[PDB]
DNA sequence: GCTTTTTTTTTTCACAATCCCGGTGCCGAGGCCGCTCAATTGGTCGTAGACAGCTCTAGCACCGCTTAAACGCACGTACGGATTCCGTACGTGCGTTTAAGCGGTGCTAGAGCTGTCTACGACCAATTGAGCGGCCTCGGCACCGGGATTGTGAAAAAAAAAAGCTGCA
DNA sequence: GCTTTTTTTTTTCACAATCCCGGTGCCGAGGCCGCTCAATTGGTCGTAGACAGCTCTAGCACCGCTTAAACGCACGTACGGAATCCGTACGTGCGTTTAAGCGGTGCTAGAGCTGTCTACGACCAATTGAGCGGCCTCGGCACCGGGATTGTGAAAAAAAAAAGCTGCA
């Protein structure tokens, strides 16, 4: 159901492993299931701590 | 004349690659190391070529994660780079090393 | 070993190192102790010896202060204008 | 009769000179403040998870009473394998 | 002139005197009323064990003295000495215990 | 064998959890061998990380 | 104050890199097809375990006595962390070099399938000795007091590392 | 090259904690007994898997293009880390308060055993339909190019502070 969700979201026709990945990592307790599992082709989700980002805030049209 | 300050490329490089799913060690070099590390333990070996992609993708899934893990140690020490105190940390403290 | 260390006082070997660099922020102590070893004779006790001269400086109005607080920052002397030096 | 188990809060009988004893142990030379606090949520979420699947074990068994081995199967369980109480 | 020692040294030596030693380090019904309030919340009316009890005390302080462990090497890896709970967030966070 | 050795260094007759302890912790292969489980009444190896120490 | 000299902040600029949107290439999802196997049906047979009923362990309550530990506060030390400064380890970018990757061809090791045959392990029943609970004792060891040994810490005294000051190359 | 300070030792002394011995007494390791039930022995019976023989998949070795990616090098910015400095958090030690631990006694839930009896699950042989491998088609998705949005960094303006210095009350 989720992973489906995610191909629609990515206009995508077909879940792939990246489609599934997302599903079970953005799902606390499907990750916490599948903690110590590794999804072959499914990478890993956004994330850059904040210390590491610049700080300045201008904007977008 | 134009030229990015230290780091935002590598910004860049952190949204490029964590938006990707590729395998990022080169396919080849990969399949090499696995072969001579595989001698030590018994002579002329032969490898289905998904086992070897079996291993890459596990590899390289270790690796990532251990980057995360290191990062945080590096961050802990009030620190934006990391150094090979903070991978060994890491590896002290998920039960890898003594 | 050097024996001794045959120098002028350090409150005008102090005076001395900020009048060497015209800067207009000011030189800092490790800039001070920098120039103190390698253009005269001094001790090991040195950089200790400028930390405890630039507290008796700050004090008697001597050195001014530009940037910092203590002798964590940097200084310059209270007239730049000097007949010699600089 | 049948004498109610009041809920006393015991948590904080996990006193702090235990809990600064426990890191000297752990080897610990000075200890922040807000340690023992920090601390005593952590030793309950440890509790909770080891007693949740302890008693999964003795209900399971149609038991009233937590044995040592529902405790330890729960270790076992979590990871956390002890020996010298059975199995 | 009343003799004292300096901060610290009556602490490493309390860090000897409990390395030598093996005795539960929490006080024995304290711990055994705790884990009779964790268990109502979970079953009510439940009989232990006293060996139950025991084997959950020995664990807890076995895992307690193990992370004190994990949150010395975090603090000491930041250039301190005093162990904060940041340092415990993090070994718990490296070991997979917590998000 | 190990546990033993260390019962004598303790000069005991009898073998306790704490020497097998000892004997477990100080021997590389059995420590690997035995890395996720806990011995009670074992304790722990004395170690005191340097930077904890007097500087004399 | 005014002016000098930073410091900060927006603006404004130009501008790379990314994203987005429209057309082209080809491989594998998806379904159809024979067909073998593994799930089903309907039957028999044997014991696993639900249940009741009884034994008696051991878990729970309660007491009051001692004293060990927990608690709270006085006191100041040495720790954490902010600020500030310096040197170079790193990140960016460019041009040159390298070898991955791809597509194709050619060879055969060895994965894996099949059929055969018998050595081996399940099952049984009868036999009997290892290992069980129960029980008894006596030496190891836990706990104590006393004295010896060790390590810590404050203050004193001696040794050797520097201060400014003296005339002057 | 001279006092007169530091700072850097080494010393000496008091104090508290820890180590180590023998004395003491208690209780659990250890070993013996007597009986039981789980291992053993000797037997049959069926099939799991080693073994030989064959098929053909896919692992390997090679090759030569085409480039994307690795490499080496120039250059400087922003980071890591050393060092100061200041305020108080946290360690130490003391007097007071609290309740853990202890040893014991009394009561009873409920753990855990036994015996009975039958529902349910293994095992079977006959039945058949769901799911297997194999193979073909076409639609989704990956490429690609070439156009639009999005942030970044420089430079400038401005603002705004701050810095250095003074008049004048
Ligand atoms: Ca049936
Ligand atoms: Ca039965
Ligand atoms: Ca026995
Ligand atoms: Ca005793
Ligand atoms: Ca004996
Ligand atoms: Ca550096
Ligand atoms: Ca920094
Ligand atoms: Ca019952
Ligand atoms: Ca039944
Ligand atoms: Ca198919
Ligand atoms: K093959």
């Amino acid at each position: 159901e989720l992973a489906g969700n995610a191909a629609r979201d990515n206009k995508k026709t077909r879940i792939i492993p990246r489609h599934l990945q997302l599903a079970i990592r953005n799902d606390e307790e499907l990750n916490k299931l599948l903690g110590r599992v590794t999804i072959a082709q499914g990478g890993v989700l956004p994330n850059i701590q904040a210390v590491l980002l610049p700080k300045k805030t201008e904007s977008h049209h | 004349p134009h030229r990015y300050r230290p780091g935002t490329v590598a910004l860049r490089e952190i949204r490029r690659y964590q938006k990707s799913t590729e395998l990022l060690i080169r396919k080849l070099p990969f399949q090499r190391l696995v072969r001579e590390i595989a001698q030590d333990f018994k002579t002329d070996l032969r490898f289905q070529s998904s086992a070897v992609m079996a291993l890459q993708e596990a590899c390289e899934a270790y690796l990532v994660g251990l980057f995360e893990d290191t990062n945080l140690c590096a961050i802990h020490a009030k620190r934006v780079t990391i150094m090979p105190k903070d991978i060994q940390l890491a590896r002290r403290i998920r039960g890898e090393r003594a | 070993s050097r024996r001794s260390a045959s120098h002028p006082t350090y409150s005008e070997m102090i005076a001395a190192a900020i009048r060497a660099e015209k800067s207009r922020g000011g030189s800092s102590r490790q800039s001070i102790q920098k120039y103190i070893k390698s253009h005269y004779k001094v001790g090991h006790n040195a950089d200790l010896q400028i930390k405890l001269s630039i507290r008796r400086l700050l004090a008697a109005g001597v050195l001014k202060q530009t940037k910092g607080v203590g002798a964590s920052g940097s200084f310059r002397l209270a007239k730049s204008d000097k007949a010699k030096r600089s | 009769k049948r004498h109610r188990k009041v809920l006393r809060d015991n948590i904080q009988g996990i006193t702090k000179p235990a809990i600064r004893r426990l890191a000297r142990r752990g080897g610990v030379k000075r200890i922040s403040g807000l340690i023992y606090e920090e601390t005593r949520g952590v030793l309950k979420v440890f509790l909770e998870n080891v007693i949740r699947d302890a008693v999964t074990y003795t209900e399971h068994a149609k038991r009233k009473t937590v044995t040592a081995m529902d405790v330890v199967y729960a270790l076992k369980r979590q990871g956390r394998t002890l020996y010298g109480f059975g199995g």
